[PDB]
RNA sequence: GCCCGGAUAGCUCAGUCGGUAGAGCAGGGGAUUGAAAAUCCCCGUGUCCUUGGUUCGAUUCCGAGUCCGGGCACCA
RNA sequence: AAAUUGAAGAGUUUGAUCAUGGCUCAGAUUGAACGCUGGCGGCAGGCCUAACACAUGCAAGUCGAACGGUAACAGGAAGAAGCUUGCUUCUUUGCUGACGAGUGGCGGACGGGUGAGUAAUGUCUGGGAAACUGCCUGAUGGAGGGGGAUAACUACUGGAAACGGUAGCUAAUACCGCAUAACGUCGCAAGACCAAAGAGGGGGACCUUCGGGCCUCUUGCCAUCGGAUGUGCCCAGAUGGGAUUAGCUAGUAGGUGGGGUAACGGCUCACCUAGGCGACGAUCCCUAGCUGGUCUGAGAGGAUGACCAGCCACACUGGAACUGAGACACGGUCCAGACUCCUACGGGAGGCAGCAGUGGGGAAUAUUGCACAAUGGGCGCAAGCCUGAUGCAGCCAUGCCGCGUGUAUGAAGAAGGCCUUCGGGUUGUAAAGUACUUUCAGCGGGGAGGAAGGGAGUAAAGUUAAUACCUUUGCUCAUUGACGUUACCCGCAGAAGAAGCACCGGCUAACUCCGUGCCAGCAGCCGCGGUAAUACGGAGGGUGCAAGCGUUAAUCGGAAUUACUGGGCGUAAAGCGCACGCAGGCGGUUUGUUAAGUCAGAUGUGAAAUCCCCGGGCUCAACCUGGGAACUGCAUCUGAUACUGGCAAG
């Protein structure tokens, strides 16, 4: 026996990027904060602002969009994730997951090397859809150079093509917002009014068939195996025939539950993340390159071919060529894989700032089809952008 | 099982329990004047402490009080105790 | 426990997690058992098309 | 379950016409009776105890094209019946649905008649029975489906009955298009093709 | 999802952690045999981690990844 | 409606042979798994591992026709107020429907689940003598009067919560005493001694506070004696292993007295005597719920108790006690133990071996299904309420059977593959084509039975108060399906959607090619494979089985391979090195007598289910089910006495 979330308006997925000490964890407390006074009705409260050591270790911020709140327009759940190098694997997937994301850099610092890395991902994999945030403001004492702190900003947005003045970056304070500043609670929710307007609006495939690529996986005590992730396409109720698809056996299940951030869900929608749980399944036996899905709509494959454009220095990319006989991890969706590739006939290397068709060769296989996008990444960079051209067995 | 709806019939029972108790000792130490004059040698005081129990002890086992066919069994064996008395 | 196994192909590694029926085979002293390709981290054996049940083979494909 | 692959394999095996598959080729080209099959059907045949055995089994099941699983459940039902087993697997082999449609002429062979019987097309005693192991009752008749007496293969069936004895247990009309099961069906008027002994003395081993 | 270790001849051991990688044990060829053992005479293996990089030079340095062992970590 | 169809051989020791003998093995079966494959339907089946631990839900209650009450809800009734105005708000009123909660009675100890313990005083089979009861039922009698208590409630009040605390009120089919008692109970008899309940329906008369009283009817109660389903006790036989398993006991054995018990006994206390038990198995340790019965095999014999069902034990662990007809109890109580959990830090909570669900173990296992429809069960005066009980869909080739995957036809056989002597041969009528039909599945339409009883109305009859009330039956028509868009039927294309798996050295049915060259592996044994392998791997072709296929394990057969059925021992493994001799076994021949053994006889019994004999039904089958037979034996007793046994004589 639990308590039921209730799907009125649409909600939808986004995430803070930038460097470590900019704020990243602080202004997802804070942003959560002011809108459940100021939205929600309520008046400045401890519990508010602190949470409980039982939600913090199950929504370990980098797994779990851990704050879920509502505004006028949209519901929002908000992810905090890596501002260092250590860990990067969850905000490069959370790029493709997201319909915008939340730059964070701290007025005392400046942008630092994740601010310069995490910008380029929603040209790479993700959406260009960024809100920007510049948080403890209220320590310059100067706003003409609080402004110059934010020329640096500017540059960096034009940097990969993003508009350095016509993108809206918010002035705040978020410790401030956080604890109770009248000023800086006044200047927090700010945020929310360019985020319902700036995406401008999400947009769901709902009408098409099933498709849940899986991010992650849990086990819930007396119920069993759940199975979660950013819905792609389609719908779902309680007791649909699905299939799973993937690095497994192809096999039917009964989705016999459905939930979304620990509440019971009348349905599961296309552009948002939802958890399955599943008939017949044990937490020992499946994996993340799972995809849950319609019955008879997408089916396993290690072997495709692809057109594939191999990026310039300007992006970050190379300025060596790109050999055949490489084995680059490709990104797809909620899942990486890494694949042998090759090139046509004669063709020993690709030149950076160039197409060319590809063929590869994964080292599992997981459900294709064309049309499917990719990016390649050797390590310290991404190198290519790309698309499945045709599917191969 | 493990557990029941309901735990109201223990405490009808405990109810019971403690209104049994309360007269089941009451008939039980009177007997105490049939062998305390058991002990005294003589028939004519052990008979007049028995003829105080018969009311007694068929009324036990009539009764709930310790119930079935009790009462037969114990007037007939306090008769042949005070019978080995003259 | 030794225990045999069939056809040319070997997947196994010092901590591969398997499965065995019994194999008699005293051509090879104590041997009572037979390692069941295509279960748990045992694969199946290579170029196969005769087998489809034995070798953890399956049905040959297009 | 019914045999669906090629049906003078069989024959040719078996050494014998086993009454299916009984149109002809033309001007007999390449009719290869009297052969046996594949690449090496040139080799002389070779006995041995257990083949005659399994020959003689195969040669009956092929006869009434019958399962295995249905023989022995049929060699089972002998042995609790009285008298003596081979006679009394062969009454269960001789009172089927789909054997006694091919004895009537409906089905000029056994998988004609089977065909028959699974579209519905018998009724007994009045009531419709799709099935092959109905074992058809003494003094009862067999009546085609006004639905089931359009096919041409069983109207030209009925003609392909002409000049081929019937069992003496049964009379049909080609007319009607129904015919009467008149009377129990008799072991002293039809037999397979092999010794009843031979059949179940493998089942001892 | 994160962190650690393992990819010199079949095996082992060495080798400026940039400058034709050396030796042993075992093995291959030839002779002998129908074959094998044994013997007698000739001779080879290096996935010197895959793949990208740094450089004047990679075996040995740096990222990437795969497999295998070990650690850390979660329960819509 | 009786009755059988049941009994096997094979490979393998050497140069060759006979005999001996192990090993491998064909067959059947399992709550079986593994790996491949898989379309449709019925009925059957799904921990057989950790008695290992379970999140969360849901599963014994119920009766206003025992009592006090009126929280909730509606209603009536009455009050009050307003154009909500002849309709409406607010209030009151247990007054009525009605019911939250309280008191009270009866039942929850049944079903369902688990198989841990236990070789058992439990169980099985058959008997014995000192017993008892829910509740039904036979019969006989009865119902006097009074008191006392107290929850709900009332007020006051503590704690985070669990948990409540203080003081006040009062009802009964509740509580308690007295009255009063049999054929009752005790007592040898005189005599003494023991019980209890009402409630409800309803009318002419009659009282009347118009409440109630009286009456009658119905239902319930109490006492006592009988019957009956149910249950207890006792006794004999039977009940795995270790004797390298030889002593065990006074906590016993026997008795006497008391106590205790429903009754019975070292049950239990005490005394007195010293006995009791054992090698025809005490004692000790190991294993193990049993049985009906299930499987296997000619059966004997073996395995074996599982799916179902009869019985037994158990319910996280350990101790105790109780309520009561009955329970150290699954669903309950106190206490302890362990773990886990809540907490305001003071304090508290809990045990899926119910049902669905989960983690874990392991070779391996359904959906927090659905439902009032029908069955049983508990309360129910009845309407009604309860139920994870019950029924029934889902999931899965887990079990068994049935059905289909096309069929009829069809060649100068044509491409292709395969083999080849290069002629052809073959795959194969197989394909294409030609002809027919669509079962099943599909899509659409239609659509039986599980439904009886039970509701209300109404008639006549009976009960009775002249009378209602009450009740038996009839009749009218009111009404009831989870499974479920059901079973089943009908239409409609159209071959359309339905073959994979193992096998081809021998045992063992199936041969040819190519590569491999003691290699890859190959078999269960014997074995194969070292460049002309039906034994390997692939190919084609062949064999066999089939929506299943193979393989592994487990059990049983084959085995007579521990030989009653059914063996050997000079020497095949094998006769005690010898004597003497107790235990035990065995004992000439004749007369009488006896009858334990044996044999004949009869009566009682071993339920169901299972088998058999003979049917019936669901189309057939699987499946379901009827009737009839079956049950080797046991108990007790009647007859016989040839013979073995006994006793006596010779």
């Amino acid at each position: 026996s639990k308590e039921k979330f209730e799907r009125t308006k649409p909600h939808v997925n986004v995430g803070t990027i930038g460097h470590v000490d900019h704020g990243k964890t602080t202004l997802t407390a804070a942003i959560t904060t002011v809108l459940a006074k100021t939205y929600g009705g309520a008046a400045r409260a401890f519990d508010q602002i602190d949470n409980a050591p039982e939600e913090k270790a199950r929504g370990i911020t980098i797994n779990t969009s851990h704050v879920e709140y509502d505004t006028p327009t949209r519901h929002y759940a908000h992810v905090d994730c890596p501002g260092h190098a250590d860990y990067v694997k969850n905000m490069i997937t959370g790029a493709a997951q997201m319909d915008g994301a939340i730059l964070v850099v701290a007025a005392t610092d400046g942008p630092m090397p994740q601010t310069r890395e995490h910008i380029l991902l929603g040209r790479q994999v993700g959406v260009p859809y960024i809100i920007v945030f510049l948080n403890k403001c209220d320590m310059v004492d100067d706003e003409e150079l609080l402004e110059l702190v934010e020329m640096e900003v500017r540059e960096l947005l034009s940097q990969y093509d993003f508009p350095g003045d016509d993108t809206p970056i918010v002035r705040g304070s978020a410790l401030k917002a956080l604890e109770g500043d009248a000023e800086w609670e006044a200047k927090i929710l700010e945020l929310a009014g360019f985020l319902d307007s700036y995406i401008p609006e999400p947009e769901r495939a709902i009408d098409k068939p099933f498709l849940l690529p899986i991010e992650d996986v849990f086990s819930i005590s007396g119920r069993g195996t759940v199975v979660t992730g950013r819905v792609e396409r389609g719908i779902i109720k309680v007791g649909e025939e699905v299939e799973i698809v993937g690095i497994k056996e192809t096999q039917k299940s009964t989705c016999t539950g459905v939930e979304m951030f620990r509440k019971l869900l009348d349905e599961g929608r296309a552009g948002e993340n939802v958890g399955v749980l599943l008939r017949g399944i044990k937490r020992e036996e499946i994996e993340r390159g799972q995809v849950l899905a319609k019955p008879g709509t997408i089916k396993p494959h290690t072997k495709f071919e692809s057109e594939v454009y191999i990026l310039s220095k300007d992006e970050g990319g190379r300025h060596t060529p790109f050999f055949k006989g490489y084995r680059p991890q490709f990104y797809f969706r909620t899942t990486d894989v890494t694949g042998t590739i090759e090139l046509p006939e004669g063709v020993e290397m690709v030149m950076p700032g160039d197409n060319i068709k590809m063929v590869v060769t994964l080292i599992h296989p997981i459900a294709m089809d064309d049309g499917l996008r990719f990016a390649i990444r050797e390590g310290g960079r991404t190198v290519g952008a790309g698309v499945v051209a045709k599917v191969l067995s | 099982a493990n557990i029941k709806s309901a735990k109201k019939r223990a405490i009808q029972s405990e109810k019971a329990r403690k209104h049994n108790a309360s007269r089941r000792s009451m008939m039980r130490t009177f007997i105490k004047k049939v062998y305390a004059a058991i002990e005294a040698g003589d028939k004519a005081a052990a008979q007049k402490a028995f003829n105080e129990m018969q009311p007694i002890v068929d009324r036990q086992a009539a009764k709930g009080l310790i119930h079935k066919n009790k009462a037969a069994r114990h007037k007939a064996n306090l008769t042949a105790q005070i019978n080995k008395l003259a | 426990v030794t225990s045999y196994i069939g056809g040319e192909g070997h997947n196994l590694q010092e901590h591969s997690v398997i499965l065995i029926r019994g194999g008699r085979v005293k051509d090879l002293p104590g041997v009572r058992y037979h390692t069941v390709r295509g279960a748990l981290d045992c694969s199946g054996v290579k170029d196969r098309k005769q087998a489809r049940s034995k070798y953890g083979v399956k049905r040959p494909k297009a | 379950a019914r045999y669906l692959g090629p049906k003078l394999k069989l024959s040719r095996r078996e050494g014998t016409d086993l009454f299916l598959k009984s149109g002809v080729r033309a001007i007999d080209t390449k009719c290869k009776i009297e052969q046996a099959p594949g690449q090496h059907g040139a080799r002389k045949p070779r006995l041995s105890d257990y083949g005659v055995q399994l020959r003689e089994k195969q040669k009956v099941r092929r006869i009434y094209g019958v399962l295995e699983r249905q023989f022995r459940n049929y060699y089972k039902e002998a042995a609790r019946l009285k008298g003596n087993t081979g006679e009394n697997l062969l009454a269960l082999l001789e009172g089927r649905l789909d054997n006694v449609v091919y004895r009537m002429g409906f089905g000029a062979t056994r998988a004609e008649a089977r065909q028959l019987v699974s579209h519905k097309a018998i009724m007994v005693n009045g009531r419709v029975v799709n099935i092959a192991s109905y074992q058809v009752s003494p003094n009862d008749v067999v009546s085609i489906r006004e639905k089931a007496k359009k096919q041409s293969r069983v109207k030209a069936a009925l003609e392909l009955a002409e000049q081929r004895e019937k069992p003496t247990w049964l009379e049909v009309d080609a007319g009607k298009m129904e015919g009467t099961f008149k009377r129990k069906p008799e072991r002293s008027d039809l037999s397979a093709d092999i010794n009843e002994h031979l059949i179940v003395e493998l089942y001892s081993k």
